[PDB]
Order: structure tokens, then C-alpha cells, then sequence
RNA sequence: AAUUUCUACUAAGUGUAGAUCGGUC
């Protein structure tokens, strides 16, 4: 027995098959004489017209609703909102009264005005060939009559913008959390200026030209807000604050540049209003459009560089702005202001808990776990570091204005360097003489370009808080705000060159084909037999898809039963799928009472409904036996699928006149001269109608047949010949060169046309054992003596790394998977994937386009992590454990390793993916683990933010303190001894228990208590003996290898102290220079460095540490390299994988703690000090 | 008929320097395909009539990647040549060897092909 | 100066020509590399240019043995051809594929190398 | 350098080893 033999047949799931369809006799011409294909690639041509009239209807009815609607509770929204909030919970009616103005204004849209021919049919039938009065466009309409399927995804995506759902795609979110705040932000700022500006200026020039209806004023109150819902309020309320043209050539001015001409104090004094946002609904095709596209955008003339000219001489000004309210987000890039400003990465972070242990903490430090928990979590939640609190944070003559605005005009004195090299690509003649695709130095520049303003881009998007803030100085951010829009437009030009060049030479775009039927292949040989007109034939072990006419539909079921020779096996027995809908209308078209007074959610009455069940039926087959398990024996017992002979000169002649259609349904699986392993969906396809198949897969309604074109052309062919040698790729191949009897040609199948064939199938429709899956693996955790775990780790000088370990804690098995190991008769062959890798990247170092070769890194590292899915899954087989991958979600970042954040999270997304349903290929699949009873030991997914701490047989450890640790001891750096002072070094050495020297062993002794030191709260043996034992690499890269012993004493022989007696401490801290102390901090912080690494060549990488265990022995992980069976780690990375197994089993010795109905809330989430005690106590 | 010569004798002689870039390349097609993907030597890149005798290494339009993946043009059954990978899409049809990496670069690397093997 | 560009110009005229001729030979020489020494073809063999697009089938100096041992020249890299077996001595260098057996000789033999294996 | 499609290939000669769904934006 094993723990995964309960685990069969849990829930449903569904997949999709995909095949090659390719015709086969004279269909071809009857397709090609018929004209059948010009029909659907037009209608597939002109959906994208038919799309904008449905988006002209739909801002015709946005501007026919949104006109005649006034409000109520707006006022109310408005006048409580500025009030410098009160929190008692008087500010929550605010909010639910916003939330009653978008029930408001959605109840609206939704209520009346029509809203039921609108997502349907007849939106194309009747209301838009009325509508849109043109016979080209409404001839278009009529020409999509029938086919009301293809719209339905644009239904669906449209439906969803009339909703209450605050998302920035509804409509409600951008008139109210978007328009309102500005409107309101306006007002004040209005009222703010609020003077006689000339008295001529704005209510006689500008009321008499532009409207001649009311006036201005009444813009800046509550109700008339409703006037600007419409998008011509908009365009007013924008060409007032913006310009207007005055439909001459007169160009007024607006009120920012009225601002701009007040001219008060060298400052100008005063905010500048914001421009409110649209409504909802307001090349990539050629190589002189896209460098068109380069021309009008990004010249040293358009509204781009100009708005740089802007933002440069915004930073210029910007000491004479207050920095009293100029607010930065606290993100990652907080960070970066921190580096580049002041030392470290973490120097605001340790002046803001120096101001939070000033009140929080008290005199004698307790600080445990938990402070630093609830103190990390009151970093992350202010986002509201001001500039003037950052000028608090520095030390004495550091301007933080000042250093930031030098490194700004340095950041833009780099884009001036690049539009410096950039001047000759679009002066005036520029004739690109190559391909775009191939002119590698135009695309450098181009490259180089976008680069520089995208990263001025995110380091200037730095400067934007969470916003709803306090007094933030409006004089900077009236500016700010102005210029970053068109400055998002360069976000979107480099999206599109970069969506054009990574483009491969050919293309996949292909058109549904309906062979002049609304209603083609939707389910599978029904009653119907007419308007579905395909199903499915067989022949030896070559598939058909058999699909009709119209003019001989109904009278093509008429075929002689078992002939002399050539019986194409015809599919038949259709199902009804859950029929349970199906079943009391037969009924009811004592018992009676019962059913319709719903009394059933009993068991009497129950029984007298099973055999009224089968009394009161018995062309079906049925087969009778709560109200649920028996209708899931109903919808279990109504399926079967059998097969009915025919004849083949008849449809062979059928072929040939042209009352059929026949495509083979076939792959390279289906081939003749085809002798490996298949693949895992032919043996789906193959098992979907195969003897002993009692309803595991079964077929589902809505398969498609599309139509490839040919992409390549006969011109550009290439082909290496027959009868030559051609060299292999692979080094460890003992083979070399290779010669074929024929021709390989390169991309031969995207030179034709293709026809394609997506049919659904359904996995386990008719679940039988129905469990929890979480709770019923950590019972049988329980209740096992010796479990297994597998340890994943993330490497450094790898690329995943496996260490197996058992129930005790004793490694059972541990191996990198740089290279994978292929199977084929008895033969196997590596492939080592970490030089592959650093082939690519060589390439990537010498190419002059980094866009081509990081997309092919991206596809190569999918290729990886498929190949590890295999291997992960036969671990998981093998020794039935549960996996132990590292919880990728704990924030912890590291920089070093090769398989990035992005490419591990589609790493156990493709785990819990293919645990799903998890099939062994080489297996029986009637037998456990084979292709009908796949093991279900995960739920499905959900989110990257739902990974979290438990999933099925997967459990997320949240890796801290894993990889530099001692396996043997226990024992973690938890010092910081890096050279700052002479005060606390002396307090370092005062900390010191006994620092003396033994000669018998000629060891630098450091017996140490570590009570006096600070953050040493997660220890738990509090007294260690530490030693200068080994050497250590020090890294600076200069790679100087340093003796331990011999430095100390190089540098006590040096400054006249000694080293013979006992107890030098004291005679330590009888110096007064500073460069003892700083190489003595240097030679004490090499000491506790753990981990050795050259991290250049790879001659040596190894793991030491200073304290003896209970033997006397020291831990040195090359005494372990090269072994057989080794019992401790290797290296770093089996430390790693190796103790977040050790977690694992943390938590398997908690499950056996609770009690069998307490394992639901056991809590799996290990602290450090947990961590510390269970390294330090648990080894022997 | 006096500077009709001048075409005349010109066409002449750009056609037989083709001919000679085009014997060249046939050769050094075969000699780059016995090598094993590895030993194979960086490789100045064009589109154009490449001549080994007469390179001038002063144009600031040239480049030094590794080539890989020699094979045939199928109806004119040229020789094409990649210049990175298979998947850079970046076949090119006059080549010609140098030692050294990009920019700075030495020689042309002449009858030292074999050598390689 | 009038006449000097007769020499020139032909001069440059059998340049192309013999250039032509060496391509043809290092193709024809690849082929026939490639052939299992059964499937080789009746052959014409000279030590001159022979000029396979304008081959003139009316000296009798022309005989149609099957060719054998493809192999290399290798103090100038040039092909050269055995007319017989090994143990004949009669090693060509300029050879031009023909059909059919000795005493006549048919048109060309173009494309059909290839296809003869 | 061949593929329903992707990645590495050549793996015993029209293929070899794994992965693989949906119709979307
Ligand atoms: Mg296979
Ligand atoms: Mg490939």
C-alpha cells in the first residue's frame, strides 16, 4: 500500500485535443470547384468592421442615457468629503454612499431604456440595419445574419463596462473615482484663485464666444457636475481649461495659461487646474510604418520631447518649491533613493526604526520575532515619505534636494547623450536599405533610445504616492501631472517596436469554417442528424471526420451493415449529460405531493422515489439503483458509446461525386513508420473509444475545425540535401556527423495548408470518492511512522536541486538536474542544460540586439522547467512524498541565481497543473497511475498570490535562514561585524567571553557569549565556541585567498602585542589606532563567512564552519564532495534543499501533536527561533 | 562604341569577381560544415558581393558572431548561413572568416580552416 | 592601344571561363564524392578546360569509362579523378558527365547526379 | 534539422524525448 492509492477519480476535469485534418480523395476539388472557403475568410475579414459599428451603437447609447439622468446624493459626497476626516465611523456613510452612486448610475444603465436587445442577436438583425443608414455597412450586417456565435466573447467583454465593479475599465470608476476627484481638487484650487481676473476675460470673451448660454462660475459647484457626464461636457469643460480653436484661427487661451501670464513673483504662486479623463470608448503590419511611427513621435519637434523639456526645467526649480508635503511611495524604489542618495539599500530603514524603538522600546531590549514583525509591517504600511522627513533622516552637510536634482540632470544629461547619437536615423532621408528585422545597428539605437526614457520613465514615476493625501504642495504636482501622460505614450511605442521586431518569419492566423451551416459539429450523432452533419469514422488505425451536404443530408443514412470487404465503423449511442433536468419532466409532465413539496433535501419517502423510479419508465437504457448520490448513479449509468458498420465503395463513391466530405483525423502519432512512445493526447484520443473505457473520458459538444494558410513562400526555402554528412549538435552524443536518404527541410509545415481540428473532451465526469483534500493528507501524515520529502531549492551553480530525505532527518538521495537524462531502448543520453544556457547567454553577450536572444532565453528556460515536471513527477512516484518547494511568496529576493521569479512561478504553476491529473506514459491504463486512473493529489489553481503554505501534496516553505547555516551544529550568523566604530568595537571585544590562543592545537580560541550582543533573541544555546579554522576566500574582484591563523598572527606580530598568554582581551583593547581594530573587524567578519565560492572559474565551492560539533570533528563539505552515499550535504545548495526538508518534517512532528479532528488548524508557519531550536536540539 | 568598353569591360569584371565570391563561398561552405558547431570560427556577416581579397576592415557596418547551421537553398540550391542560432532568423548568404571577437578585429583567418579540425 | 584590349579583354573572357569551369569541378566534384562507387556515371576525363555549356560532341578524342576513387590534390586542394580503378595510373582532373556507353556520347547529363542515388 | 503545438534534438533512418489548453483580446 501507499498514501496515493486513495486519490483516484476526485473531481472533473476538462481538456481540449488538437489534431490535423487533411483531405483525403477528390474532396479537395469538390471544396475548390464548390467555393466553400470564400465565403468564411471574407467573413473573417470583415469582423473587425462589424466591431466598430457595435462600438458606434454602444457610444450612441452611452451618450443617449447619460444626458437625462440628474442626482441626488451628490452633494452629500461632495460637502463630506473635504472635511479632514473624523474618523468615528462618520466617513464609512461617505463610502457606502458612494457605493449608492454607482447602484445609482449602473441601476440606471441597467433599469430601463432597452438594455434586453443588446448583448443578443437581434443587435445585428433589426436595431443596426435600422441604425447605421448605408447599404455598404448594412449590407455587411445583413452578411453576418446567422452566424450570432462570433460575438459572443465581445458580448461578454463588453457587459462587463455596465457594472458596479470599480475596476478601471467600468464606466462608473472613471466618472466618479476618477473625474469626480479632480472635479472636487479643481473646486478648491478654484476657490483658492477665486478674484476679478480682468472682468472682461471670463465673462464677456469667453462666455460670449464659446457658449452664449450661462456662466462660468456655476462650474465650480456641486449639481452641475451632472452637465459634465456627457463627453461633450467633457470637450467644453477641457477646451476651457485647455484651449479652444473658437472654430477660427483666433486660438484663445485658457485659465492655466491666464497662470502662466499673471507674472506675480518669479514663482507664479498658484496651482494649475487638472484635465478631467475621457469616457470609456474615447503599425505592426510593414517596416515604413513602424519607422514612420518613429518619425512623428519621438522627433526633437513632438509633444514628447518636449515634455522632457518640461520636466527638466520642473527639477531645475526644484529647491524653491516646499518640500513640505512633496510625498514619495514607499515601493521598491524607495530603495533606490536610499542608494543612490546615502550608503546602503537599508539606511532610511534603519533611521525609521531608530525613530520607532525611541518610543516603542523600552530599556533592556526584548525585542523577540514578533516587534520586528509588527514593526515591518508599520514600514510597509505609511507610503508617505515626504522630503523634508528624508531631510531629517541625513547626516550633517548632506542636502538630499540637492543630490537628487544633480543626479536627475545627470539621468537627463544621459538621454541627451543618446538623441546626441541619435541625430542621423530620422534627420531627413533616411532609406532603410536592409529589413528592418535584419538592420541590426537602426535597431540599436532604437533600442537604446526607448531604454533611456522608459528608465527615466519608472525613476521619475517614483515621485507618486498612493494619492486622497493631505496638503500636498499643488504648485509641483500641477506641473507633474501635465507632462507623465505623454510619457506613458512612450510606455506604449516601446510595447509596439518591441511586438514587431521579436516577430518569427512565419505566422499561425487561421478562420473558422462553418460549410454553410449556423449550427456545424456542435455536439456528436444526436437525434438530430441534420443540422450537426459530422461524426466520426473509422478505419484499421487511421481516424476520419466525416461531414455532409446539404443537398444530401438527411438521405446519406442509408448504408448497407457488415459487407465481404471495407466496413468504415461509424461512431453512434449519443449521450444526454446530466440528464437530471431531463428526469421529472417524464414524471410529472402519494409520491406526487412528495416531489412538489419539496421535502425531499428524508429517506422513507426517498425509497418510495427509487422504485417509483424504476417503475414508471421500464429507445433508452437505463439502469436504476439521498436524492444525490443516486442521481450521480443516474448520470454515471447514462453513458455508453459502441460502434455500427457501413460500407466503403459507397462512401468512396460518395467521395468522388461529391455528397461527402472526408478529412483524416491523424498526427505523427498515427503514422506508419512511427516505433517510440507516443504522445500523452493520442493516447487520449486513442482511449476515447477503446473496450475497456466504462466512462473515465468521454467526449463534450463544441468541437471547431480551423484553416491554416501558408505563410512561407516556395522562395525562401531551405533544406539541408540528402546523401551528405550534417553535424550533430548534442556533445554528449558519441556520434558526430549524421547522413539521410533523403531531405529535411526547415519549417516544411508552415510552406502549405493546414486543416485543424480542436475537439473537447471531459476527465472524470462522474466523481466517485469526494473528500477534502488538505485535511485527509495531513491525517494520513499523521498516521504514517517514516514519511518522505523532497527538498527543491533554487541554486546558485545550478539551476534546481534535489535532495530526498526521510521521516528521521537522514538524506536518502541528492542530485542536481543540470542535465537530463533521455530514455530510449535501453540507450540514454544526457543534455545538459546549465552550458546551454551559458551558450545563450555568450550569444547575448555579443550581439547588438538583446531582444531576440532574451525571448529565446525565456522559451529555452520553459523547455527547462518542462523537462523538470517529468522529473519532479517520477520522484513523487517513486518514493510516494510530498513535495517541499519554497514558498515563493515571502519577498525574500537573492539576485545570484539563474532561474529567476517569473520562470519559477511558471514552475509550480506548471506543478499544481500537471498534479492535476497526473498519468505515467509507459503504464497500463487500467492499472493504477495510467492514462484512466491519473492520480488527483491537487487542487487546481487559483492565483500566484493563493500559493500559500498548503496545497494538496505540496507544501510551501517560506525559505529564511536555509542557506547559510551549519547542517551538523546548528550554528547561524547572527553578528554584525562590519567596522563602523572604535566604541563598539571595543564593546564587540568587551562582548567577547575569552578570546585566547591554544598552541597544542594552534587555534585563535573565541569561546563566546552573545548576551550581550543585540537581535540575538532566535538563538537558543546562547554559548558558543568558535575557532580560526581553514582558509577563506576573500572575495575583494580580485579573488585573494586568505589563511585564517597566519593573519592573526601576522597582525599581532605587527603593532608589538602578543599572543602566548591567557586572557588577551583586555591587552586588545589597550590600543588606541584605528586600522588594528578595522583589519581585526575585517579578520573577525571573514571568519564567520560560511560559504566559500570564487564565483568565477569553477574550480572550488565548498561550505565550512567554525564550531565543533559533540566530537571534535568540524564540518568541511569537501570531506563529503566525492563519495558515494554521502550523509550530510554536498555543498551550499544540498544545505539549502536539505533544511527546508528538515521544515517539512518540523511540520509532519507537529501534525503528531493534535488530534485527528485539530489537523484543519494546525498552524504550518515556522518562525526562526522554531527554526534554531529544532536545527540546534534535533540532530543527535 | 569608345565608352561602351567601359560597361562592356566593367560588367566583365564584376562578373568574373562574383564567380570568385561565389567559388569561395562554395568551398568555405564545405570546409564550415565539417566542423562540429564548436571549432567553427567568428564570421563577418553580409548580403552582398564579399570579396576576401579586397575586404576592408574600416566600415563600421561589420560585426563578428559565431556561425552555425550550414544547409542548402533548396530551388537554387545556394548556401545560406546562420549567424547566431537557428532561432534568430538571421540567414545570411556571403560570409567570410576573421579572427577575433566584434569591433576590434584581427585577420581574415586564410587557409586556417582545416586547421580547426 | 587598340589592340591590347584584345588579349585584355579575352584574357579576362577565359578567366571567367575557366573560373566557371572550377566551380562546375568542385560541385561535380562533391556529387560524385558522394556516389557509392556503383552508381557512378559514363564520364568524359581531359587535363583542359572542357566547357560543359558548350560542349562540342565531334572530336574523337572523347572515351566513356566509369569513374572511380574521388580524392583530394592536396599541395594546390584541387579535385582530381581516377578514370578506371586504382591500379590504372590514368588520374584527370576536368571531367563532364555523359550518357550512355563508348563511341558516342548523348547531350549532357544536367540535374541527374543527384538522382542517380 | 522534419512536429496538432512548444523546447531541446538526429535518437538507427519520412522521425526521437518530455510537456500541452483554450477560443481570446
Ligand atoms: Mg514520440
Ligand atoms: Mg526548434
Amino acid at each position: 500500500m501507499s498514501k496515493l492509492e486513495k486519490f483516484t477519480n476526485c473531481y472533473s476535469l476538462s481538456k481540449t485535443l488538437r489534431f490535423k485534418a487533411i483531405p483525403v480523395g477528390k474532396t479537395q476539388e469538390n471544396i475548390d470547384n464548390k467555393r466553400l472557403l470564400v465565403e468564411d475568410e471574407k467573413r473573417a475579414e470583415d469582423y473587425k468592421g462589424v466591431k466598430k459599428l457595435l462600438d458606434r451603437y454602444y457610444l450612441s447609447f452611452i451618450n443617449d442615457v447619460l444626458h437625462s439622468i440628474k442626482l441626488k446624493n451628490l452633494n452629500n459626497y461632495i460637502s463630506l468629503f473635504r472635511k479632514k476626516t473624523r474618523t468615528e465611523k462618520e466617513n464609512k456613510e461617505l463610502e457606502n454612499l458612494e457605493i449608492n452612486l454607482r447602484k445609482e448610475i449602473a441601476k440606471a444603465f441597467k433599469g430601463n431604456e432597452g438594455y434586453k436587445s443588446l448583448f443578443k442577436k437581434d443587435i445585428i438583425e433589426t436595431i443596426l440595419p435600422e441604425f447605421l443608414d448605408d447599404k455598404d455597412e448594412i449590407a455587411l450586417v445583413n452578411s453576418f445574419n446567422g452566424f450570432t456565435t462570433a460575438f459572443t466573447g465581445f458580448f461578454d467583454n463588453r457587459e462587463n463596462m455596465f457594472s458596479e465593479e470599480a475596476k478601471s475599465t467600468s464606466i462608473a470608476f472613471r466618472c466618479i473615482n476618477e473625474n469626480l476627484t479632480r472635479y472636487i481638487s479643481n473646486m478648491d484650487i478654484f476657490e483658492k484663485v477665486d478674484a476679478i481676473f480682468d472682468k472682461h476675460e471670463v465673462q464677456e470673451i469667453k462666455e460670449k464666444i464659446l457658449n452664449s448660454d450661462y456662466d462660468v462660475e456655476d462650474f465650480f459647484e456641486g449639481e452641475f457636475f451632472n452637465f459634465v457626464l456627457t463627453q461633450e461636457g467633457i470637450d467644453v469643460y477641457n477646451a476651457i481649461i485647455g484651449g479652444f480653436v473658437t472654430e477660427s484661427g483666433e486660438k484663445i487661451k485658457g485659465l492655466n495659461e491666464y497662470i502662466n501670464l499673471y507674472n506675480q513673483k518669479t514663482k507664479q504662486k498658484l496651482p494649475k487646474f487638472k484635465p478631467l479623463y475621457k469616457q470609456v470608448l474615447s503599425g505592426y503590419t510593414s517596416d515604413e510604418e513602424v519607422l514612420e511611427v518613429f518619425r512623428n513621435t519621438l522627433n526633437k519637434n513632438s509633444e514628447i520631447f518636449s515634455s522632457i523639456k518640461k520636466l527638466e526645467k520642473l527639477f531645475k526649480n526644484f529647491d524653491e518649491y516646499s518640500s513640505a508635503g512633496i510625498f514619495v511611495k514607499n515601493g521598491p524604489a524607495i530603495s533606490t533613493i536610499s542608494k543612490d542618495i546615502f550608503g546602503e539599500w537599508n539606511v532610511i530603514r534603519d533611521k525609521w526604526n531608530a525613530e520607532y524603538d525611541d518610543i516603542h522600546l523600552k530599556k533592556k531590549a526584548v525585542v523577540t520575532e514578533k516587534y520586528e514583525d509588527d514593526r515591518r509591517k508599520s514600514f510597509k504600511k505609511i507610503g508617505s515619505f515626504s522630503l523634508e522627513q528624508l531631510q531629517e533622516y541625513a547626516d550633517a552637510d548632506l542636502s538630499v534636494v540637492e543630490k537628487l536634482k544633480e543626479i536627475i540632470i545627470q539621468k537627463v544629461d544621459e538621454i541627451y547623450k543618446v538623441y546626441g547619437s541619435s541625430e542621423k536615423l530620422f534627420d531627413a532621408d533616411f532609406v532603410l536599405e536592409k529589413s528592418l528585422k535584419k538592420n541590426d545597428a537602426v535597431v540599436a539605437i532604437m533600442k537604446d533610445l526607448l531604454d533611456s526614457v522608459k528608465s527615466f520613465e519608472n525613476y521619475i514615476k517614483a515621485f507618486f504616492g498612493e494619492g486622497k493625501e493631505t496638503n500636498r504642495d499643488e504648485s509641483f504636482y500641477g506641473d507633474f501631472v501635465l507632462a507623465y501622460d505623454i510619457l506613458l505614450k512612450v510606455d506604449h511605442i516601446y510595447d509596439a517596436i518591441r511586438n514587431y521586431v521579436t516577430q518569427k518569419p512565419y505566422s499561425k492566423d487561421k478562420f473558422k469554417l462553418y460549410f454553410q451551416n449556423p449550427q456545424f459539429m456542435g455536439g456528436w450523432d444526436k437525434d438530430k442528424e441534420t443540422d450537426y452533419r459530422a461524426t466520426i469514422l473509422r478505419y484499421g488505425s487511421k481516424y476520419y471526420l466525416a461531414i455532409m451536404d446539404k443537398k444530401y443530408a438527411k438521405c446519406l443514412q442509408k448504408i448497407d451493415k457488415d459487407d465481404v470487404n471495407g466496413n468504415y465503423e461509424k461512431i453512434n449511442y449519443k449521450l444526454l449529460p446530466g440528464p437530471n433536468k431531463m428526469l421529472p419532466k417524464v414524471f410529472f409532465s402519494d409520491i406526487q405531493k412528495i416531489y412538489k413539496n419539496g421535502t425531499f433535501k428524508n429517506l422513507n419517502d426517498c425509497h418510495k422515489l427509487i422504485d417509483f423510479f424504476k417503475d414508471s419508465i421500464s429507445a433508452y437504457d437505463f439502469n436504476f439503483s439521498d436524492i444525490a448520490g443516486f442521481y450521480r448513479e443516474v448520470e454515471e449509468q447514462g453513458y455508453k458509446v459502441s460502434f455500427e458498420s457501413a460500407s466503403k465503395k459507397e462512401v468512396d463513391k460518395l467521395v468522388e461525386e461529391g455528397k461527402l466530405y472526408m478529412f483524416q483525423i491523424y498526427n505523427k502519432d498515427f503514422s506508419d513508420k512511427s516505433h517510440g512512445t507516443p504522445n500523452l493526447h493520442t493516447m487520449y484520443f486513442k482511449l476515447l473509444f477503446d473496450e475497456n473505457n466504462h466512462g473515465q473520458i468521454r467526449l463534450s459538444g463544441g468541437a471547431e475545425l480551423f484553416m491554416r494558410r501558408a505563410s512561407l513562400k516556395k522562395e525562401e526555402l531551405v533544406v539541408h540535401p540528402a546523401n551528405s554528412p550534417i553535424a550533430n549538435k548534442n556533445p554528449d552524443n558519441p556520434k558526430k556527423t549524421t547522413t539521410l536518404s533523403y531531405d529535411v527541410y526547415k519549417d516544411k509545415r508552415f510552406s502549405e495548408d493546414q486543416y485543424e481540428l480542436h475537439i473537447p473532451i471531459a476527465i472524470n465526469k462522474c466523481p466517485k470518492n469526494i473528500f477534502k483534500i488538505n485535511t485527509e493528507v495531513r491525517v494520513l501524515l499523521k498516521h504514517d511512522d517514516n514519511p518522505y520529502v523532497i527538498g527543491i531549492d533554487r541554486g546558485e551553480r545550478n539551476l534546481l536541486y534535489i535532495v530526498v530525505v526521510d521521516g528521521k532527518g537522514n538524506i536518502v538521495e541528492q542530485y542536481s538536474l543540470n542535465e537530463i537524462i533521455n530514455n530510449f531502448n535501453g540507450i540514454r543520453i544526457k543534455t545538459d542544460y546549465h552550458s546551454l544556457l551559458d551558450k545563450k547567454e555568450k550569444e547575448r553577450f555579443e550581439a547588438r540586439q538583446n531582444w531576440t536572444s532574451i525571448e529565446n532565453i525565456k522559451e529555452l528556460k520553459a523547455g527547462y522547467i518542462s523537462q523538470v515536471v517529468h522529473k519532479i513527477c517520477e520522484l513523487v512516484e517513486k518514493y510516494d512524498a510530498v513535495i517541499a518547494l519554497e514558498d515563493l511568496n515571502s519577498g525574500f529576493k537573492n539576485s545570484r541565481v539563474k532561474v529567476e521569479k517569473q520562470v519559477y512561478q511558471k514552475f509550480e504553476k506548471m506543478l499544481i497543473d500537471k498534479l492535476n491529473y497526473m498519468v505515467d506514459k509507459k503504464s497500463n491504463p487500467c492499472a493504477t497511475g495510467g492514462a484512466l486512473k491519473g492520480y488527483q493529489i491537487t487542487n487546481k489553481f487559483e492565483s500566484f498570490k493563493s500559493m500559500s503554505t498548503q496545497n494538496g501534496f505540496i507544501f510551501y516553505i517560506p525559505a529564511w535562514l536555509t542557506s547559510k547555516i551549519d547542517p551538523s551544529t546548528g550554528f547561524v550568523n547572527l553578528l554584525k561585524t562590519k567596522y563602523t566604530s572604535i566604541a563598539d568595537s571595543k564593546k564587540f571585544i568587551s562582548s567577547f567571553d575569552r578570546i585566547m590562543y591554544v598552541p597544542e592545537e594552534d587555534l585563535f580560541e573565541f569561546a563566546l557569549d552573545y548576551k550581550n550582543f543585540s537581535r540575538t533573541d532566535a538563538d537558543y544555546i546562547k554559548k558558543w565556541k568558535l575557532y580560526s579554522y581553514g582558509n577563506r576566500i576573500r572575495i575583494f574582484f580580485d579573488w585573494e585567498e586568505v589563511c585564517l591563523t597566519s593573519a592573526y598572527k601576522e597582525l599581532f606580530n605587527k603593532y608589538g602585542i602578543n599572543y602566548q598568554q591567557g586572557d588577551i582581551r583586555a591587552l586588545l583593547c589597550e590600543q588606541s589606532d584605528k586600522a588594528f581594530y578595522s583589519s581585526f573587524m575585517a579578520l573577525m567578519s571573514l571568519m564567520l563567512q560560511m560559504r566559500n565560492s570564487i564565483t568565477g572559474r569553477t574550480d572550488v565551492d565548498f561550505l565550512i564552519s567554525p564550531v565543533k560539533n559533540s566530537d571534535g570533528i568540524f564540518y568541511d563539505s569537501r570531506n563529503y564532495e566525492a563519495q558515494e552515499n554521502a550523509i550530510l550535504p554536498k555543498n551550499a545548495d544540498a544545505n539549502g534543499a536539505y533544511n527546508i526538508a528538515r521544515k517539512v518534517l518540523w511540520a509532519i512532528g507537529q501534525f503528531k501533536k493534535a488530534e485527528d479532528e485539530k489537523l484543519d488548524k494546525v498552524k504550518i508557519a515556522i518562525s526562526n527561533k522554531e527554526w534554531l531550536e529544532y536545527a540546534q536540539t534535533s540532530v543527535k | 562604341h569608345n565608352d561602351e568598353m567601359y560597361l562592356v569591360v566593367q560588367a566583365l569584371i564584376r562578373a568574373c569577381i562574383i564567380k570568385e565570391i561565389d567559388l569561395y563561398t562554395e568551398q568555405l561552405y564545405n570546409i564550415i560544415k565539417s566542423l562540429p558547431y564548436d571549432k567553427r570560427p567568428n564570421v563577418v556577416y553580409s548580403d552582398q558581393p564579399l570579396d576576401p581579397n579586397n575586404l576592408d576592415l574600416s566600415e563600421p557596418e561589420l560585426w563578428a558572431e559565431q556561425v552555425g547551421e550550414c544547409m542548402r537553398y533548396a530551388h537554387n540550391d545556394q548556401p545560406c548561413f546562420y549567424i547566431g542560432s537557428t532561432k534568430r532568423e538571421l540567414r545570411v548568404n556571403y560570409i567570410v572568416p576573421v579572427i577575433g571577437v566584434r569591433d576590434e578585429i584581427e585577420r581574415v583567418m586564410t587557409l586556417e580552416e582545416v586547421r580547426n579540425l
